[PDB]
RNA sequence: UGGCCGUUUUCGUUGU
């Protein structure tokens, strides 16, 4: 559903007509794994059969296309590919058959599965780890740098939970060196930084009073006022939305000469979208974005005031574990984009002939199947032609030298921190690990401290719909930001969800 | 554990560098310590 | 696509079969002739893909002698040679021929 | 002892002289000119 | 006379732009279709023609009178590298970008097509149509030893000997002219209709075996 | 000679060509092409581009780790083996 | 110190690329541009946050 | 016969052993050189003398 | 001359390297060879 | 041809289960047609020279692509002796 | 009747 439509057009003039080909993606169909011999004979396949014959426990998939034609003078169940299935999962033969049949089917009742098979090699997925998304962290940079504090945030769309953009606020200036302590923001798809005040103005709050009240919620904290004052001092050449936006668009990393005609809208696009995408993308909701910027800068300054500690980059609560689910999701998305572009190109060099395509010579299901097969075959978690620069070692031959070894191998973790530069913060243990990872287990040598193991009562969140949650919050008197001001709600409790500010409330304890 | 794992490689590197540096110094008959070219580093090895 | 020997216009063989040459069907008789005549007047081989849309003043159009020939795909070079019958018929009607193969 | 009989006298290396190659030197030493990208004559053995 | 048609300053300018490799023909036809569709519209495409020469692979030229005209002639094309890599052309070079640019009977030629690729021959007879040329080859036949081919399992070559084919495996037409399975064998030499695309007549470097035989 | 660039028999009868031999052949191709520009239309720009390509081949043939610019690959996408690699690193001829 | 920048900007009028120099004069808050073929120049006040891209864009807007 | 082994052998000051361990128990080879250019290019045919 | 044994129906038969590799009786596609006839020894140690 | 022995194969080229194998012994004799008599080359699969035991269970089925596709599970028992490893 | 030929490159896991 991410890209549910393919669209073409034809302003054929030879009599001017606009012929539109619009292909729509519909429902997905999944099948139980099935063998098809070279003889054309087909039969439901079983794991043991696979191991014996170097097969692949895979479920061919059928997707519902929808071919449509729109001429203006002014599909079916399509076989797309084969997804390997993890044994004992809901979509494997063995979920049924109870124990007695397993003996018939030559699979030990003890083996808990949980792994895939490809060419007869029992490959396993080592769950990876990543820093939590939609969260604000503060890092002091090294002394030999005009940057003193950094407020990095990696935003990812809640739906899917996929990386979109990464943003940083850098507190420039040194101690009586660098003159005033200017704050210059960094934005996506640009080659140069921008002052904070400029982005405040270009997003709707042009006047200084609104800007300072949004950033600051402690008026008596004169230090904040005087430390952001240099930004105010330099933030006077810009006084309206428009020159601010053009300033942004004048450094849009785009072509040269997009003029004030289209450059302003380029800036408005790069501001509405590509910026804090996890919050929103529609117009008329810049209030949320401005409030979030204000919170970010307030926290950054507070860290710059040493009134609170910088978050520990090894803190586990800020760490998230990627299981097989999302990993396969991302790989499938890459293969899906490739398939979509394949179909679009075939439409290009088959529609001009105006020959009705069969949706069968076009869709090359070989792409998905070969891609997934090779990816899990070598673990090079990406397309073959980009073997280099590809996260490696995420799929490995399962170890069955003993039952306990196999049990451990299926609860392993990993860290994508590499080894170029030893350091010790990533490798060492931490207090937060209490009751979530084994304080006793880890390999030896280069990986010592990286590869972890979940405790004996660990559990991984799969995600729940937040819409009922917000409904409850909204059901319970939460006060939107549009009724928020530092003066009034100086003791009311801000409310956050999934890392995104989502309201204001005064009496939280009952809530 | 981490400390040992880190220290071993660094010690190996330092030992390699040193060995490469002094690898050519030898003691001739005259009692003077010269590298390949003939530079004299100690006129009497170790001063004894 | 087969390029007409005289004007150089190249269009799908179905176009010549159903409509002849856009410029030379009046003198070459491609639309209402046998397949041999069309094939010899339009060989599958051509070179110099020149996309001409404006020719009344285009320098290249004058160069190739396609200023009068309707703008389109024209063949700078064509291999082979026409039979004797087509050349003789064209010379009879006032059309001295010049292959563009160069 | 491993090598067969050879008439040339046997001695050791004393000096190594570095320095580039004069193109006439290369021509004086090369025994062939390379002109054919096709390594294998016609896939009929006997490379070109 | 083409000599009095030489270009001038008042003739339209030309810019040579790079596009996606191999899809130069696609970009050329896209340009033609845009010009034909935008011919006379309120914003007509200000070009005279677009052309590509095979030797200049990846290079596309559009005849316009302003840089933005070339930009919009190449705009809206995915088969073009997004860069506006265009370079002007000298007056003498304008005609050099459109210059178009040895098959005789008894000429030693080699084959490249099908099973008999890489075999030198003599061109025998050229059809009137001018697309197929007869060749004189040394057959590579198996005399019904394994009949119950490609360019990698093929046995060696040898002139047709009628006696061997008679003894092992044949409609004699004339003295030395044998029709054997749709193949013409004159005086022991293989004769077949070879498409001119399948043969090489220029730049043939005779080999040791050819000196021994030819 | 081949002594320095022997070929790898992937599976006995199947023989694959040394990457150095491929780079040598590609340099020969670029050279031959550079020969056949002056005898036909050579609108300056083409000659310069082809010259740069030949220089690029002969360079990556002798160092595939030239700073600042992308490396050369095989049909497999893996970076080429220039002689500088053959001599440097732990596995160079010296330390190897 | 005046910097003479031979930026890759193209000139609108003389149909030549890299024939445009967007000189910087911050001393008096003045913009200067030098062309190489038609030698045209553009003048405009510049502030601390203005850059050759900004001068070029303002020049384009003025020309149109 | 890694670096460190070579260094230990040097330290024990055993020359000839190190020589042969790196010569006869490894790629022992013979060549010819021209005394003028000093290079190995001398084309020789031993049996042909 | 070269006996076999099915993995699904466990009925014996043979083949002469020309028949397709399938069970004659139940059609199954997994087979095993059977024990040789020369004598097998163990020292029980 | 290899330097090892072939006699333990069957008449069709596979070794029967229950036969003892030794180092440098051929267990699977495969032949490749030679691109042009005497036009075949050994493509055997000799046992790892550092192993011994008895062949136990020979499998012979088609691959995904319909060619013969064999598997030989040789076995032996490891007696602890001088030079093993153990751990509490 | 001597004579006699078994890949590389990656990545992984481990071992001291
Ligand atoms: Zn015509
Ligand atoms: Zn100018
Ligand atoms: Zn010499
Ligand atoms: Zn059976």
């Amino acid at each position: 559903w991410e890209e549910p439509r393919l669209i073409l057009d034809q302003p054929a003039q030879h009599d001017n007509i606009n012929k539109r080909y619009e292909i729509r993606f519909g429902k997905i169909y999944l099948s139980r794994p099935t063998m098809t011999e070279a003889d054309g004979t087909t039969h439901a396949m079983f794991p043991q059969e696979a191991r014996l014959r170097n097969l692949t426990y895979s479920s061919p998939v059928y997707l519902d296309m929808e071919k449509s034609m729109f001429t203006s003078i002014d599909g079916n169940k399509v076989h797309i590919g084969k997804v390997p299935i993890m044994l004992r999962s809901k979509f494997c033969s063995l979920r049924t058959l109870d124990e007695v049949d397993l003996y018939k089917m030559k699979e030990c009742p003890y083996d808990m599965g949980g792994y895939f098979v490809i060419n007869g090699s029992e490959k396993v997925l080592i769950a990876q780890e990543r820093s939590a998304a939609n969260i604000v962290q503060v890092f002091k940079k090294a002394a030999p740098s005009p940057i003193s504090h950094v407020a990095e945030i990696r935003s990812a769309l809640e739906k899917g939970s996929r990386l979109i953009s990464t943003m940083q606020i850098k507190l420039y200036g040194r101690e009586d060196k660098g003159t005033g302590r200017t704050i210059k923001a960094t934005l996506p798809y640009v080659k140069q930084d921008i002052p904070i005040v400029i982005v405040f103005r270009a997003l709707g709050v042009v006047p200084d009073g609104e800007i300072l009240q949004h950033i600051c919620y402690d008026e008596n904290d004169w230090q904040m006022l005087e430390m952001l004052k240099p930004c105010i001092e330099e933030g006077f050449v810009i006084q309206d939305k428009e020159v601010a936006l053009d300033f942004i668009g004048r450094r849009g990393s785009a072509a040269l000469g997009i003029r004030r005609e289209k450059r302003i809208q380029y800036a408005k696009d790069i501001l509405q979208k590509e910026l804090l995408p996890h919050i929103t993308q529609e117009e008329g909701f810049e209030t949320r974005k401005t409030f979030f910027l204000g919170y970010m800068v307030n926290r950054l300054l507070l860290c710059a005031l040493e009134r609170k500690d910088q978050d520990d980059r090894d803190h586990f609560g800020k760490k998230r574990l990627d299981l097989a689910g999302p990993l396969l999701a991302n790989l499938f998305r890459i293969l899906f984009r490739k398939l979509t572009r394949e179909i679009y190109r075939y439409m290009q060099r088959c529609i001009e002939t105006d020959r009705d395509f069969n949706l069968n010579l076009a869709v090359k299901s070989t792409t998905i199947t070969s891609g997934l097969k090779y990816s899990l075959a070598t673990g090079n978690w990406g397309e073959q032609k980009k073997a280099m620069s590809s996260r490696a070692g995420v799929s490995q031959v399962l170890n069955r030298y003993t039952y306990s070894s196999t049990l451990s191998h299926l609860r392993r973790t990993n860290t994508p921190i590499g080894r170029d530069g030893k350091l010790a913060k990533p490798r060492q243990l931490h207090n937060t690990h209490w009751g979530l990872v084994c304080p006793a287990e880890t390999p030896e040598g280069q990986a010592c401290g990286l590869v972890k193991n979940l405790s004996l009562l660990s559990g991984i969140s799969i995600g729940s719909p937040s819409e009922p949650i917000i409904n409850f919050l909204e059901e319970w008197g939460m006060e939107p930001l549009e009724d928020y001001d530092p003066a009034q709600h100086t003791k009311s409790t801000r409310i956050f969800v999934n890392g995104v500010w989502t309201g204001i409330h005064r009496d939280p304890s009952m809530l | 554990l981490i400390d040992t794992a880190v220290k071993t490689a660094e010690t190996g590197y330092i030992q390699r560098r040193l060995v490469k540096a002094l690898e050519d110094i030898m003691v001739h008959y005259d009692g003077t310590t010269r590298n390949s070219l003939g530079d004299i580093i100690q006129f009497l090895y170790g001063e004894d | 696509e087969r390029a007409c020997m005289l004007c150089g216009i190249v269009l799908p063989g179905r176009v010549f079969m159903q409509n002849g040459c856009p410029n030379c069907d009046s003198v070459l008789n491609l639309r209402d002739s046998d397949q041999a005549t069309v094939n010899e007047c339009t060989s599958s081989s051509f070179e110099g893909l020149v996309a001409v849309g404006d020719n009344e003043h285009s320098w290249v159009a004058k160069w190739l002698r396609v200023d009068r020939f309707q703008p389109g795909l024209y063949a700078v070079r064509v291999d082979g040679r026409l039979p004797s019958d087509i050349v003789a018929a064209l010379e009879q009607y006032g059309v001295y021929y010049r292959p563009r193969d160069g | 002892s491993q090598f067969p009989y050879s008439s040339a006298p046997l001695r050791s290396v004393k000096e190594v002289q570095f320095g580039l190659l004069s193109p006439e030197e290369i021509r004086a030493i090369s025994v062939v000119k390379i002109e054919y990208p096709e390594i294998m004559d016609e896939s009929r053995q006997r490379p070109r | 006379p083409q000599r009095l048609l030489i270009p001038t300053v008042d003739d339209p300018g030309i810019w040579g732009v790079k596009v996606r490799l191999g899809k130069e023909k696609d970009v050329v036809r896209q340009i033609l279709k845009k010009k034909l569709a935008r011919e006379g519209t309120k914003n007509p495409l200000e070009i005279y023609s677009a052309f590509q020469r095979d030797s200049f692979k990846g290079h596309v030229y559009i005849e316009a009178r302003k840089a933005e005209a070339i930009n919009d002639a190449l705009k809206g094309n995915v088969n073009v590298f997004s860069n506006n890599s265009k370079f002007l052309v000298g007056i003498v070079e304008y005609k050099d970008l459109l210059r178009p640019v040895k098959l005789t009977r008894g000429s030693y030629v080699r084959v490249k097509n099908g099973k008999f690729k890489g075999d030198l021959a003599q061109v025998d007879e050229v059809l009137e149509n001018g697309l197929e040329a007869r060749l004189k080859l040394v057959p590579r036949l198996d005399y019904g030893k394994d009949l119950s081919y490609t360019s990698k399992f093929r046995p060696a070559q040898r002139l047709f000997s009628e006696a061997e084919a008679r003894v092992h495996e044949i409609r004699r037409d004339r003295d030395g002219f044998v029709t054997y399975g749709g193949e013409e064998y004159y005086e022991g030499f293989l004769y077949k209709t070879f498409r001119l695309q399948n043969l090489i007549v220029n730049s043939i470097n005779p080999t040791l075996n050819e000196l021994s035989l030819f | 000679p081949p002594q320095v660039r022997p070929s790898i028999a992937m599976d006995e009868t199947t023989q694959g060509q040394d990457d150095l031999t491929h780079k040598l052949s590609d340099i020969l191709k670029a050279n031959i092409n550079v020969q056949k520009l002056e005898m036909d239309g050579s609108p300056q720009h083409i000659i310069n581009e082809v010259e740069q390509l030949l220089q690029f081949h002969v360079a990556t043939y002798m160092d595939n780790d030239i700073a600042g610019q992308p490396q050369a690959l095989q049909k497999s996408g893996r970076p080429v083996k220039a002689i500088r690699a053959r001599l440097k690193g732990k596995e160079g001829r010296l330390r190897g | 110190i005046k910097q003479k920048l031979e930026t890759q900007f193209t000139c609108l009028f003389c149909n030549h690329d890299n024939s445009v120099v967007c000189t910087l004069d911050k001393k008096n808050s003045i913009g200067l541009l030098e062309c190489k073929k038609c030698n045209l120049s553009f003048q405009a006040p510049i502030n601390s946050l203005s850059q050759p891209i900004d001068i070029y864009s303002d020049w384009i807007d003025a020309c149109e | 016969f890694g670096e460190m082994e070579r260094d230990c052998m040097i330290a024990h000051g055993a020359a000839g052993f190190l020589k042969e361990r790196l010569m006869e128990a490894s790629d022992a080879f013979r060549v010819h050189v021209c005394g003028i250019c000093g290079l190995m290019s001398v084309i020789a045919n031993l049996k042909k003398n | 001359g070269v006996k076999y044994t099915c993995g699904a129906c466990a009925h014996n038969f043979s083949l002469n390297k020309s028949d397709p590799v399938r069970c004659k009786e139940c059609g199954h596609r997994v087979i095993y060879k059977a024990r040789t006839k020369r004598m097998i020894q163990f020292d029980a140690r | 041809l290899k330097h090892g022995t072939y006699e333990k194969l069957d008449e069709d080229g596979l070794i029967a289960p229950g036969v003892r194998v030794s180092g440098d012994d051929i267990i699977i004799g495969k032949t490749t047609p030679i691109p042009p008599y005497h036009t075949k080359r050994d493509a055997s699969t000799p046992l790892r020279s550092t192993e011994n035991g008895i062949v136990d269970q020979v499998l012979l089925t088609t691959n995904q692509e319909g060619l013969k596709f064999v598997k030989v599970r040789m076995r032996t028992t490891k007696v602890p002796q001088i030079g093993d490893k153990f751990a509490s």
